[PDB]
RNA sequence: UUGGAACGAUACAGAGAAGAUUAGCAUGGCCCCUGCGCAAGGAUGACA
RNA sequence: AGUGGGUAAGAGC
């Protein structure tokens, strides 16, 4: 919905079941354990 | 295109070495386009058959 | 660009992806001031109304919404993402990066074909769709 | 060539596949006359089994040509499509048995075959009854040679049997397609 | 037979009577570029009026001969993989039943564009034992799933 | 917009005469009552076109849609169906090379049509169900222009 | 005074009445008050409608299709006679 | 529209038009040199060049109409007198109108129809325009006398014609005009050319 | 006046006569078509943003594209002339870490 | 059962509706609807919708 | 070719059958002195198959003048005008009674 | 008992093909034809 | 000379 703020303590990467990808290792910051 | 050019300009190709170079270049262009169509990678030892 | 709707935070992007049940969501990740992003914006706006039936267009500024940059590799000047029923759809464009359209396409017919092929493939339950036109070569001659 | 242009045929259908080559050779002057092969076996070789034909050709001491009207008078009350269907059913029955078929041809001694034509003259309902009896004959005899019940066959299957379809499979291992 | 510039075959052409009243055909052929959207490579001669001025029979004969003949050419192909007893009584089919039936069924641009590549797929399959070879495409080989 | 305008004016002019010849509205009240409607018609003809929404492209179709059969379906199937000569056209003989009879384009061939080994001793006739004919409106225009 | 109507209005009125009657019959079939219409079969239409079954017993099929044709014809004639 | 808004739009249109013209006349010259260009780029440039050429043609026709013919009376008289002298010196007989009893009235029509039909000798698919053209050709071929009568009527009476479309084949060195004429007039023109 | 409707058979005045005809034979499927037209019109969704959004987007673009706007010409994407947001990397292993980071982000 | 009865009742109700004459005058239709006791306009309905509503009301009564 | 021109300008039969309270309707055989179908070129699609079939007819029915005539005309329309002459000469040596072969 | 990994790991699965597929009848359009009805209307035949 | 332009998607364990 447009014009509505995000809920507090919500990860937009989460809350959808989304999963990223890595086309290569040269792009993106180093993954931290 | 090739038969039109060669039949129209026969006896005139032999003295136009630039035309021979252009002809072989365009033929290589056609072959490269077909090879790219087959696979998205240039063959190393592609056969003429 | 400015004509298309804009999403300001990642939660709005999540809501936009979730709220579409029968249309493919096409999101342009980039900066409105980027010339390549400008080409994507103008093409999308040109075909924002033609494909309204089976698609929807949203614009997200990754500077104000960096929440996906790590996960979606949102570092190219302009990227295009396709989603169907909260599921990112891959396109075998032929460039080796099936996840997104990271380059600017001049022809709006090509983008309409891409959107339609994505809709057809994802409606059938598939997650990766083969692009109608190969893009491993720009065909410049 | 003998017939006039108006009555000349436009489709020539041959039950056997051996006529596909020769006819086209001898019909080389008639290009608008298409020739059709027939995968289904119309029982026309059994029409000589009629008592009016075998005797006539066996005592014919010289080659000649004769004309008959296989639809004796049925065309007065039924269309030629129905006449052809009834004729092909009758020939199927004749090729099947040739003995019980003859019995079914005459249901009563009243039905008398006049010398003018070949098939016996019957009433319309009598024709219906003879047709259904001949259909039962054909289905029962097919079941006799295939160990299949008459009721087991379906409408399309019965039509195929009357036309002459068969089912066989010496190599069923192509079931590996599934 | 195929020597004179107005090829002798034109004397024996079927429509040799109605062609005699076709005058100024070279000029019409040259000016045809202003009516048809496609450029004509043979803008200068007419096959009917002037005949065929070039024969490719010998060229194709020697091209088949140079490639080792039908046997070698088919060795490069999947022909022996079809287990066809000989190459004589065979024919091709340019389009499939569904491919030909789909040439006009009110399709979209993407659908027809994808459909236009079926003959390319048949062509690649026909030349698989040669194109899909290690020497031509160096690099790692991947087996299919099944 | 000129010719049409003239007609309109002429008509109204006639009315004015049919009034002026009988000496009515000498002040010109009928004149104004006609000139205002002439201006109204001119404005309507010159009015900016209205706002017309564009039709979004229909979504791709899936599943099955029931389409009827019958005489129209039979006729359309006959018109768009594969003909015997067309079916024989796209059959290309394996191995036996044919000389290209079309100088203007080497990409066109008849296939088995006219080629040896086609399996047809006689010539394949023309299916007249595929005859080329004009539209109904073209027939109407031709009849008008006759 | 009685007023006429233009040919356009006549055509539109006839078309509207015919469409109304057709919709009425179709919705009567929808609600089960009317059996679904049978295909209209003539001699030419015979092998197209009853082709798979005319081979079973052609004479009965001929009788049935002729009975249907005669039923339509006699319905037309009796409508004319009642209108007389 | 308000006057300041109209001025805004006019200035924007002028700037966009200058950019459009410069871009067209830059891309065309890049393509002529043999530079490597995309396919959509060529189509867009061809469209821009067609629009520019048609604007130039509109200006040229308007200038011709406003300033009158550029050929003077005396030059025209000299040209016509030269042609008359040549024709008289060659004992040339003017071409007669095609008579109703012409011996070759049919061969010319057949040749014209063949020339018109050769446009689709390879076209596997036909749109509505092509199928209408083929239908007209076949209808004229089935009834040659009616076609000839229509041709004569059009020659004798027809002076106004329908709009003919224009397209441009891009040879990357020049833009060749291609003209689209209605089939009804096309058959008449083809027969006239053959005769 | 008084005229009888040729399609209705009722005494109707002549002043409305022609109009009585026009809305006399009006086909109800025209009403159906108008209803479906208004329903599909109300079934549309705003493909483009309203005026406020377009104005704000143009303001944002102008604040960044100083080569087209403004007085001071900075680079292509610079506005001129504490807390750093944490974002999930798309790995399920780091889901818990991102969740607790977001929880700590609370006010 | 009651389902066939009710659907048939609505069937002949619609059939009666198709065969009822309603004046084309908007003023007379408004007066008739007011006499019947129903509001003239239903949430900004069009005149054709008003005529249809009057026809249905007459059919029911 | 027509001599006016300069650089710039089949399988017949012999038996016919007439068509007119019995069941047998015999038709008397009718013979014709001549049976000459025109060249009618272009009606033969498979030249080789037709040539093989006509050779088979000649082998099976050596005394059938239409067989020789059709084979020769097929060779002629093919262009092999010498094998047509040879075939006709063989037919004349095989069918001396029918004058159509000699014509 | 106690951790790496999870964009991973096998098992199952694999047509990653391609389609809104095709038969019948009626309605619908034009043109007739025929019958009845309606509105009218014409020409014509018949003594004491 | 050279990297690539060569990720099948899916189901939960």
């Amino acid at each position: 919905f447009l014009g509505m703020p995000a809920p507090l303590g919500y990860v937009p990467g989460l809350g959808r079941g989304a999963t990223g990808f890595t086309t290569r290792s040269d792009i993106g910051p180093a993954r931290d354990a | 295109a090739l038969i039109g050019l060669m039949t129209y300009f026969r006896e005139a190709v032999v003295n136009t070495q630039e035309l021979l170079d252009l002809l072989v270049k365009c033929e290589n262009k056609i072959q490269t386009r077909i090879k790219i169509g087959l696979n998205s990678k240039m063959p190393s030892r592609f056969p003429p058959v | 660009s400015y004509m298309l709707p804009h999403l300001h935070n990642g939660w709005q992007v999540d809501q936009a992806i979730l709220s579409e049940e029968d249309r493919v969501v096409v999101i342009r990740f980039g900066h409105d001031w980027d010339p390549t992003c400008m080409k994507m914006d103008e093409v999308l706006y040109s075909i924002a109304e033609k494909v309204k039936n089976f698609a929807v267009i949203y614009l997200v500024d990754i500077t104000e919404v960096p929440d996906f940059n790590k996960m979606y590799e949102l570092y190219d000047p302009c990227t295009v993402m396709f989603f169907f029923r909260n599921k990112h759809i891959m396109i075998d464009l032929g460039t080796g990066n099936n996840n997104k359209i990271n380059w600017a396409m001049e022809d709006k017919q090509e983008m309409v074909d891409i959107i339609e092929t994505v809709y057809r493939g994802a409606r059938k339950g598939r997650g990766l769709v083969v692009s109608p036109k190969d893009y491993s070569t720009k065909y410049r001659y | 060539r003998s017939l006039p242009v108006e009555e000349q045929p436009k489709q020539i259908i041959v039950t056997r596949k051996g006529m596909l080559d020769p006819l086209e050779v001898h019909l080389l002057d008639f290009p608008n006359i298409v020739i059709k092969g027939s995968e289904l076996q119309l029982p026309f070789q059994a029409c000589l089994k009629v008592e009016k034909f075998g005797d006539l050709i066996l005592k014919a001491t010289e080659p000649q040509m004769v004309l008959f009207n296989l639809y004796d008078d049925w065309l007065k009350t039924i269309s030629s499509y129905t006449a052809f269907s009834r004729l092909i059913l009758i020939l199927r029955a004749l090729h099947v048995n040739n003995d019980r078929a003859k019995v079914i041809l005459k249901p009563d001694k009243t039905t008398i075959t006049e010398p003018h034509h070949i098939w016996p003259t019957l009433t319309d309902e009598e024709w219906i009854k003879v047709e259904v009896q001949l259909k039962d004959l054909i289905l029962a005899d097919y079941g006799k040679k295939n160990n299949v019940n008459v009721a087991s066959l379906t409408q399309s299957e019965i039509r195929d049997i009357i036309l002459g379809m068969e089912i066989s499979a010496p190599s069923q291992q192509r079931q590996q397609i599934a | 037979w195929d020597r004179g510039i107005p090829r002798i075959n034109t004397l024996f052409q079927k429509d040799r009577h109605t062609l005699a009243y076709d005058k100024g055909w070279r000029v019409r052929t040259d000016f045809k570029q202003y009516q048809v959207l496609k450029q004509n490579p043979f803008w200068w001669t007419h096959q009917r009026h002037d005949g065929k001025l070039w024969n490719l029979n010998n060229y194709r004969t020697d091209m088949i001969q140079a490639l080792g003949g039908v046997e070698g050419i088919l060795e490069h192909t999947l022909f022996k993989g079809t287990y066809f007893p000989t190459w004589e009584g065979l024919f091709w089919e340019k389009a499939s039943g569904f491919e030909e039936s789909m040439k006009w069924k009110k399709l979209t641009n993407a659908q027809r564009s994808g459909l236009n590549q079926i003959p390319n797929r048949r062509f690649t399959l026909w030349w698989s034992p040669t194109i899909n070879r290690a020497n031509v495409y160096v690099g790692f080989q991947v087996q299919l799933d099944l | 917009l000129r010719r049409k305008a003239a007609r309109l004016v002429a008509a109204k002019c006639t009315l004015a005469a049919r009034v002026d010849s009988f000496h009515e509205s000498t002040e010109g009240k009928v004149g104004y009552e006609l000139k205002d409607e002439i201006e109204r018609k001119f404005d309507k003809w010159q009015e900016p076109p209205p706002v017309k929404q564009v039709k979004p492209l229909p979504a791709p179709l899936d599943g099955q849609r029931k389409k009827r059969g019958g005489r129209r379906y039979r006729k359309m199937k006959e018109r768009l169906g594969l003909t015997e000569i067309r079916k024989q056209a796209n059959r290309m003989s394996f191995g036996e090379i044919e000389e290209d009879a079309y100088q203007e384009d080497l990409g066109f061939s008849l296939g088995h049509l006219g080629k040896s080994g086609s399996g047809r001793v006689r010539q394949t006739q023309v299916n007249e169900a595929t005859k080329a004919r004009i539209s109904k409106t073209l027939q109407r225009t031709l009849q008008k222009q006759s | 005074l009685g007023v006429y109507l233009t040919k356009k209005e006549q055509k539109k009125l006839r078309r509207q009445t015919r469409r109304e009657a057709q919709k009425e019959l179709q919705e009567k079939v929808r609600l089960g008050l009317m059996p679904p219409p049978e295909p209209k079969v003539r001699i030419s239409n015979l092998m197209r409608v009853l082709g798979t079954e005319a081979v079973q017993d052609p004479t009965k099929v001929e009788a049935h299709v002729r009975a249907q044709m005669a039923k339509r014809q006699k319905a037309h004639e009796e409508a004319n006679a009642a209108r007389k | 529209l308000p006057t300041p808004i109209e001025n805004m739009i006019l200035r924007y249109v002028k700037a966009k038009a200058d950019w459009w013209t410069n871009t067209a006349h830059y891309n065309r010259e890049r393509i002529r040199r043999g530079a490597t260009v995309d396919k959509t780029v060529c189509k867009k440039n061809l469209g821009r060049l067609t629009r520019l050429y048609l604007k130039a043609e509109q200006e040229r026709q308007h200038n011709y109409l406003k300033d009158g013919p550029y050929i003077t009376a005396e030059e025209a008289v000299a040209v016509y007198t030269t042609t008359v002298h040549w024709l008289e010196s060659r004992r040339f007989s003017p071409i007669p109108f095609p008579p109703l009893s012409y011996k070759h009235d049919t061969k010319l029509l057949i040749l014209a129809l063949e020339r018109l039909k050769e446009a689709y000798s390879v076209k596997s698919r036909l749109n509505q325009s092509q199928r209408e053209e083929l239908g007209l050709i076949e209808q004229a071929y089935d009834n040659p006398h009616e076609a000839l009568s229509r041709i004569k009527r059009h020659l004798l009476t027809q002076r106004a014609f329908k709009e003919v479309g224009i397209e441009f084949m891009d040879l990357y060195s020049h833009l060749v005009p291609v003209y689209d004429v209605e089939p009804l007039e096309k058959i008449t023109d083809a027969y006239l050319d053959q005769y | 006046e008084y005229l009888v409707s040729p399609i209705t058979g009722e005494k109707i005045p002549a002043s409305k006569m022609q109009e009585h005809m026009r809305i006399g034979l009006l086909d109800p499927r025209w009403l159906e078509q108008r209803d479906r037209s208004i329903r599909e019109k109300q079934s549309d969704d705003e493909v483009y943003a309203p005026g406020l959004d377009i104005e704000s987007s143009l303001k944002q673009l102008a604040e960044r594209r100083t080569d087209i706007f403004g007085v001071e010409e900075t680079a292509i994407g610079k506005k001129i002339g504490p807390e750093e947001k944490v974002t999930w990397d798309g790995h399920s292993g780091s889901m818990a870490r991102t969740q607790q980071a977001a929880q700590a982000n609370i006010t | 059962s009651e389902r066939q009865a009710e659907v048939l009742a609505e069937f002949e109700r619609r059939k009666r509706a198709r065969q009822i004459n309603v004046s084309t005058d908007d003023s007379e239709v408004k007066a008739c609807l007011r006499a019947l006791g129903e509001p003239i306009t239903l949430f900004g309905e069009g005149p054709a919708e008003r005529r249809e509503r009057l026809r249905n009301i007459l059919s029911v009564v | 070719v027509d001599p006016r021109q300069t650089q710039f300008g089949r399988n017949t039969l012999m038996d016919m059958r007439l068509s007119q309270q019995t069941v047998v309707d015999p038709k008397g055989y009718l013979t014709d002195l001549n049976s000459m179908i025109p060249t009618h070129g272009g009606d033969i699609n498979d030249i080789k198959k037709a040539r093989l079939l006509l050779k088979s007819v000649r082998e099976t029915n050596p005394h059938h003048p239409p067989a020789w005539i059709a084979s020769a005309r097929l060779e002629e329309v093919t262009g092999k005008l010498q094998v047509a002459r040879n075939l006709i000469m063989k037919g004349t040596e095989m069918c001396p009674k029918s004058e159509d072969v000699w014509l």
